[PDB]
C-alpha cells in the first residue's frame, strides 16, 4: 500500500528513572630490556 | 482538572454555552516515498 | 603520526549529511514511527538515516523492533 498521509506527533516523552526498563542485570608485545 | 469528556458527560456538550473541539493529531503529517534504487525520501505534508 | 593521519583522512565520512539536519530528521523519524509503529515505511526511514549516518547497530536493533 501507498499510505500517502500519515500523522506525527512531537512529543517530549521517554522520561523515566535511569534505571532498566525491564527490571533485568543485562549482562554482555611485551616490555623487554636487552 | 477538569471532568475528561467521557460518554456520559458528552451530553454538555449541545447546551447553550458554546464548546470547541480540538484535534490536533493532524498538524504535522509525513509520507514516506520510495525509490527502489538510490534512496528514500520522506515529504512533509500539510496538515489541519 | 603520517600514516595514521592519513587513515584518519581515509575514514571521513563523504555522504555523513548535514549533522543539525540529520539530527532533526533523526527526531522526526523517531516522531513517526513513535505515532505509527504499525507503518513498515516509518522503520525502513528510521533504519535507513540510521545505516546512512551514525552506526549501524542502533539501525538493526531499530529494524528488529520494527519486524516484531
Amino acid at each position: 500500500d501507498e499510505t500517502y498521509g500519515v500523522n506525527v506527533q512531537f512529543e517530549s516523552d521517554e522520561e523515566e528513572g535511569d534505571e532498566d526498563v525491564y527490571g533485568e542485570v543485562r549482562e554482555e608485545c611485551t616490555l623487554s630490556a636487552n | 482538572t477538569e471532568p475528561y469528556l467521557s460518554s456520559q458527560n458528552y451530553g454538555e456538550l449541545f447546551s447553550n454555552q458554546i464548546i470547541w473541539f480540538v484535534d490536533d493529531t493532524n498538524v504535522y503529517r509525513v509520507t514516506i516515498h520510495k525509490t527502489f534504487e538510490g534512496n528514500l525520501t520522506t515529504k512533509p505534508i500539510n496538515g489541519a | 603520526p603520517k600514516g595514521y593521519l592519513t587513515d584518519l583522512n581515509s575514514m571521513i565520512p563523504t555522504h555523513g549529511g548535514d549533522i543539525n539536519d540529520i539530527k532533526k530528521a533523526r527526531l522526526l523519524l523517531k516522531s513517526v514511527r513513535e505515532t505509527n509503529p504499525h507503518h513498515p515505511p516509518a522503520w525502513i526511514a528510521s533504519a535507513r538515516l540510521e545505516e546512512v549516518t551514525g552506526k549501524l547497530q542502533v539501525a538493526r536493533n531499530l529494524i528488529m523492533k520494527g519486524t516484531e
